[PDB]
């Protein structure tokens, strides 16, 4: 029962990131993508709860 | 409830709690809701505990 | 865990088979065991379950008089009894390991299979025992093959000149006939440089048997 | 009864390919269904069990769905050992006992046509002297099966006893059939020649051998 | 101090479920579990009255 937000960078490793990337400044954010050829299971689903 | 029935049949309708079937009279005190988008190969993953 | 049984051999209709199939990594007394049949092409078929700790054994409404149970604790296997058996279901038989224990047929709701044994090809058929028999081929560089025929029981190992030389090795499946017999061809890829100053000994061995021959090619051009 | 399944759901890697499992009122719809996964010659196991959960080692690309009275499987991309037959079971109170299904082959989108490699092997002398002359004809290199095989003695088509096999799978990825038969040895020395009608495709590929060679 | 033993299943919305589930109608039975892994509090007893 709470929200968090990620604008930074996340630190996988040891290196300052601060707007940059890097083999471990990885941005916390990963593409989805719709696209009608996935299977069913790949499909998304739309959870309200 | 009328919403939840004329809104197609559900997938993945399976839940842990009180059934919604006697919730006709059972008043209750506060209430949220909220909705997201998530894969369907963790929608099972969605449950408590 | 392991599901390991042995493997009966070709036996004649009317007879019953003998297959155990030993527990081992896991305590014999709340794994049900389940038996099928698989044959080719179809899908399976199923035949019925055991109790481990007591002789409670519910059978399917396919086969009831043909399929009779017992088992056994000390030893910790099961015994296999097919009486009067015909030739028509030639499948190989596994061993499912099914987590969970149930003793009503309605318990059949949250149960699967997570392992399964290993295969013991066993089928009926009425082909006589032969031992090993070896016939030449005449070459046509030159080719030529080692004909085996009426053999049994299968298989034979080719050592074609007791593997002193020899080269491009093949091998063949058996010809079904109305004898019931069956029959291995072994045909190798050699050069002309060797047609008839050499000459090709191929030999094969048989186990049940103990016995051997050998060929006598006679090249011509 | 049975589940009613497709022959054969097969598609191309790269995408999803989607599989069905309809059964009937009693043999699905009240209870969960199974789907097993069996490797080629060898014993099956559990793919996911309750349309929901999936055993340690299963990896999660795989998927399991049901849509009231049919099964789906879901599986994206097929790779080495995405070319396996899916099976699909369930348990049912009409006849009291387990209920499996037909069968469904899926490969991916594998050699394409060729010429046949034709030996035409004559007996020995040894089996002359045994009173026999077993006649064969060997051929390797082909696919898909499409030989048409035939008998020509050069006088009068004879058939009789005719053992054949069918093209059965080779340790280099190829086809191999052959013919045979213990032919008496009067019949064929009766025969001037005897030549194997190999023709894969229209394109034939014939030899033949004199008897003395 | 009545029986009642019943296979058929109960549904949970408004379309008949005489024979159809795993939409929004349920069976009425499930299964217990036992195990001695558990806790104390979730062991079985064998009771008589």
């Amino acid at each position: 029962f709470e929200r968090d937000i990620s604008t930074e960078i996340y630190q996988a490793g040891n290196k300052p990131c601060n707007g940059v990337a890097g083999f471990n400044c990885y941005f916390p954010l990963r593409s989805y993508g719709f696209r009608p050829t996935y299977g069913v299971g790949h499909q998304p689903y739309r959870v309200v709860v | 409830y009328s919403v939840l029935y004329n809104f197609a049949p559900f997938f993945a309708f399976k839940c842990y709690g009180v059934s919604p079937t006697k919730l006709n009279d059972l008043c209750f005190t506060n209430v949220y809701a909220d909705s997201f988008v998530i894969r369907g190969n963790e929608v099972s993953q969605i449950a408590p505990g | 865990v392991q599901l390991v049984q042995s493997g009966a051999e070709v036996k004649k209709p009317g007879a019953s088979v003998k297959v155990s199939c030993k527990a081992s990594g896991y305590i014999f007394s709340d794994y049900n065991i389940h038996w099928v049949r698989q044959a080719p092409g179809q899908g399976l078929e199923w035949m019925g379950w055991i109790s481990p700790d007591s002789d409670d054994t519910n059978y399917a409404q396919s086969f009831q008089g043909r399929v009779t149970m017992t088992r056994d604790t000390s030893i910790t296997t099961v015994y296999m009894e097919l009486s009067s058996l015909r030739s028509d279901d030639t499948a190989v038989y596994f061993c499912a390991r099914s987590v969970g224990y149930c003793s009503l047929n309605s318990c059949q709701r949250w149960m699967w299979f997570d392992t399964w044994g290993q295969g013991a090809l066993v089928t009926v058929s009425s082909a006589s025992t032969k031992g090993p028999s070896v016939f030449p081929l005449a070459p046509s560089t030159a080719a030529l093959g080692c004909l085996v025929k009426d053999y049994f029981p299968e298989p034979v190992t080719v050592s074609w000149n007791s593997g002193a030389l020899t080269s491009g090795v093949h091998t063949f499946p058996a010809v079904l006939q109305s004898s019931g017999l069956y029959s291995l061809s072994s045909v190798v890829t050699v050069p002309s440089s060797s047609l008839g100053t050499q000459t090709y000994i191929c030999n094969v061995n048989h186990k049940p048997s103990n016995t051997k021959v050998d060929k006598k090619v006679e090249p011509k051009s | 009864p049975v589940l009613t399944q497709p022959p054969s759901a097969s598609g191309p890697p790269g995408q999803s390919v989607s599989i069905s499992c309809s059964g009937s009122r009693s043999n699905i719809g009240t209870n969960f269904v199974y789907w097993y996964q069996q490797l080629p010659g060898a014993a099956p196991k559990l793919l996911i069990y309750k349309n929901d959960q999936r055993p340690s080692g299963v990896p999660e690309r795989f998927f399991g769905s049901k849509s009231g009275t049919s099964a789906s499987l879901a599986i994206s991309g097929l790779r080495s050992e995405d070319e396996v037959d899916y099976y699909c079971a369930a348990w049912d109170d009409s006849l009291s006992g387990h209920v499996f299904g037909a069968g469904t082959k899926v490969t991916v989108l594998g050699q394409p046509k060729a010429a046949p490699s034709v030996t035409l092997f004559p007996p020995s002398s040894e089996e002359l002297q045994a009173n026999k002359a077993t006649l064969v004809c060997l051929i390797s290199d082909f696919y898909p099966g499409a030989v048409t095989v035939a008998w020509k003695a050069d006088s009068s088509p004879v058939k009789a006893g005719v053992e054949t096999t069918t093209p059965s799978k080779q340790s280099n990825n190829k086809y191999a059939a052959s013919s045979y038969l213990s032919l008496t040895p009067e019949q064929w020395k009766s025969h001037r020649s005897y030549s194997c009608q190999v023709t894969h495709e229209g394109s034939t590929v014939e030899k033949t051998v004199a008897p003395t060679e």
